[PDB]
Order: structure tokens, then sequence, then C-alpha cells
């Protein structure tokens, strides 16, 4: 009932990582800020963002949202591979069909939240993952991963943000801000900066919305006494760097021992680290890690913090722990395996 | 209940 508002990059391209920063200002109930959108009308169509599901403030139900529509070219189901502790996966229907993950998340007005999605190929399927950085708390969280049963799909086209009223409370104002929009290109793994974006009301004949920019962010609002100062829409440019500011992967190894024919290797990322994408461990029979490993543990997931494995090992082994973050930064540590360690 | 999108026009 409030008119929709779309904020669209001028220069987006097919991507495997998409990122934007968002801050809520006015939060009417029944508002979805879908900060990422992809593949509309197409294979692996989806979106993700933030909702005010009820109430006008922090005492209402505030959530993250993530949905992918059912495959066109397969009868196989989308799987919810991982959901965070405050996340719930369910099948949606009556609006096409597909999978959504709704996550209770206590986001706050005038604070910034970075939503970063990554898509990757694995096992002949495509995975889509949702990560969120609470900027004020300097903390990343893995929210959910969907396993889509079609290969070679990406965030191919259609990058945009919308603010929408889904229930019909047009008297109530909704307003938010965005900045730091970036994609990682499929073509060359370089970053594209969405420094120029267009703000445009959904209904050309409805001016009950507004938008603009400061030096730091784009802002938009709709509903109530909102009235456009920019006609049907306008393009704005932010002074963001051509390259995104990417943190560092940093972790502590917490165990590395072998006892009673069980190998246990675990770690904890620092609270200030970029989030874990994947891990691998190679076990060598020698300190220099020459030759072939005697054992390899592959495909440790984003949501796994190490291994416990029934295994036979000789006396003097060494572990090569190779962790990679969601930005493909790798940090490798070598650790001597403590033979007997509860002991 | 529904949270729609648009296809390209
Ligand atoms: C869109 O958001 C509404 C409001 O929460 C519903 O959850 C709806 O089912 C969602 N639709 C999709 C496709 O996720
Ligand atoms: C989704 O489509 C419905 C029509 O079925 C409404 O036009 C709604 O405003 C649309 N929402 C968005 C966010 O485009
Ligand atoms: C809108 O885009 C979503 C993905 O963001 C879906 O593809 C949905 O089916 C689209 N709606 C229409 C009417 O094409
Ligand atoms: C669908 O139309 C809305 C406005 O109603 C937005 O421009 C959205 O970006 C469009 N979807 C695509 C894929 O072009
Ligand atoms: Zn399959
Ligand atoms: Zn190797
Ligand atoms: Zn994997």
């Amino acid at each position: 009932s409030a008119p929709g508002v779309y904020v669209t990059p001028k220069n987006s391209v097919s991507s495997d990582i998409i990122s934007i920063d968002w801050s809520p200002v006015q939060t009417a109930p029944y508002t979805y800020w879908a900060v990422h959108n992809w593949n509309q009308g197409g294979e692996a169509g989806g979106y993700a963002g933030f909702q005010q599901q009820s109430g006008f403030d922090e005492n209402g139900k505030r959530t993250l949202h993530f949905a992918v529509w059912d495959p066109i070219s397969s009868k196989e189901a989308i799987k919810a591979e991982y959901v965070s502790p405050t996340s719930v996966a369910s099948n949606f229907g009556g609006e096409g069909t597909g999978l959504k993950i709704q996550t209770t998340y206590d986001w706050k007005n005038y604070n910034w939240y970075r939503m970063t999605m990554r898509s990757w190929q694995e096992n002949g399927h495509t995975k889509f993952g949702q990560w969120l950085k609470d900027v004020s708390k300097n903390q990343w969280k893995l929210i959910g991963i969907m396993d889509f049963p079609v290969p070679n799909v990406t965030f191919n086209y259609g990058q945009t943000l919308f603010q929408a009223d889904w229930l019909g409370n047009g008297q109530d104002v909704r307003e938010a801000r965005v900045k730091n929009g970036y994609g990682r290109n499929i073509s060359d793994k370089k970053w594209t900066s969405w420094n120029t974006q267009s703000i445009e009301g959904q209904e050309p004949l409805n001016n009950n919305w507004d938008g603009g920019a400061t030096s730091e962010y784009l802002w938009f609002k709709a509903g109530g006494d909102s009235r456009s100062t920019i006609g049907t829409g306008k393009t704005f440019t932010l002074n963001q760097p051509s390259q995104p500011e990417i943190g560092k992967l940093d972790y502590d190894v917490k165990s590395t021992y072998y006892e009673n024919e069980k190998l246990n290797i675990t770690w904890q990322l620092k609270d200030s680290s970029t989030p874990q994408f994947k891990g691998k461990i190679e076990i060598y029979n020698n300190e220099n890690m020459t030759g072939q490993p005697i054992n390899v543990i592959n495909d440790i997931k984003s949501y796994q913090n190490g291994i416990s494995q029934s295994i036979s090992l000789p006396t003097n082994t060494y572990a090569k722990i190779v962790l990679t973050d969601i930005f493909d930064q790798t940090v490798e540590k070598k650790v001597k395996i403590k033979n007997e360690s509860p002991n | 209940a529904a949270t729609t999108t648009t296809p390209a026009p």
C-alpha cells in the first residue's frame, strides 16, 4: 500500500559474491527491505534482506529473510543445508513455490548491517549462502545455506534493492539507507563497485515516496507524508572506494591431538575475523610436510570448526590446517599432532 | 502474506 521503492546499481554484472550495507531509520510494520535480488523470472530467482514483521520498533519482530524459487529445469527439492540457531527454513507457496529461511535478528535503527551472499558450485549443484555482519559489534554470522539442484547458476542478473509494504499500511512511513554495494565478477574475480545507483518509485504515477544521497549513503522513504523531491527517480553517486574493505581471516587452533585412535583437531575464529567458508586438513608423517600426506580431511564446511575422526596414525605426525574465508582469503597453520593429549 | 518481485518489463 505504501508505494515500492527500488534502488538499482548502474553497473552490476554476473557475480558470485554480492554485498551491501543497510541501516534502518523508520520501520513501519509489514516492510521488507530486500537488499539483494537476482535472476527474476529465471532459474534460481531469489532475494534476501530484512523485515519488520510486526510493530514499529525494536520490540516488534525483526528478521532477516532469504528465499530461492523452485527450479525450472529439475524436479529435485531445494535443501536447507544449514540454518543458524534463530533461523527457520520452510517451503513457501501461493507466490510461486520455493524455499525460504527466516531468521529472528535484533537489528537496530541507525546501526549498519552488511549482508553478503555467496554462490558456489559443488557436487553438480549450486549453493547459495547468506552472511551478516553487525557493523557496530564488528561480528560476522553465518545465517543459512541453500542447496539448489541445478549447476552453473549465479547471481546472474537483476541486482537491485527494494523497500516494500506487503500488507497495506500506506499511512506509515518506512525509510532506510544503503552504501558499500559491491559484487565479485564471475568473469575475472575482480570487484565491481556500485558507486552509482538509481532510486526510483515502483509506481510512476505515485509520488508518495522520496530519495536522495549524502556523501556517505543513499536514502529512501515511502508512505505517510512522503512526497518525491526527485520526480519519478534520479541517479546518485557515492564516493566509495573502487575496492571493498575486506577484513582478515584470523583463528586460533584449540586442539590438535591423537589419543585412543581418535584424531581431534579444532579451531575458533577470532570474533573480529572474516567468516569461514571452508577448511581442509592434511596430515604428514614429517615436520617439513614433504611428500604426500598420509591422510587428508577435505570439505570441512563453513559451519564446522574441526574434526574428530577414528584413524590410525604413526608416532610423529603434523597437521597442515588450511582455512579459507568467504572472500577466498586463506590462512594455513602447521601444528604438530600431540600424540596422546587427554592422556 | 505475499512478498512479490517483478520480472524484467
Ligand atoms: C515474503 O515475505 C513475507 C512476509 O514475511 C512472507 O514470509 C512471504 O512468504 C515471503 N515470500 C518469499 C518468497 O520468501
Ligand atoms: C510484487 O508484485 C505484486 C503484484 O503481484 C505487487 O505489484 C507488489 O508491489 C510487487 N512488489 C515488488 C516489491 O515489486
Ligand atoms: C520476481 O523475482 C523473484 C526472484 O527475486 C522471482 O523470480 C519471482 O518469480 C519474480 N516474480 C515474477 C512475477 O517474475
Ligand atoms: C521489476 O519492476 C520493478 C518496478 O516495478 C523493478 O524495476 C524491478 O527491478 C524489475 N525487475 C527486473 C528484473 O527488472
Ligand atoms: Zn541433484
Ligand atoms: Zn595439499
Ligand atoms: Zn563443501
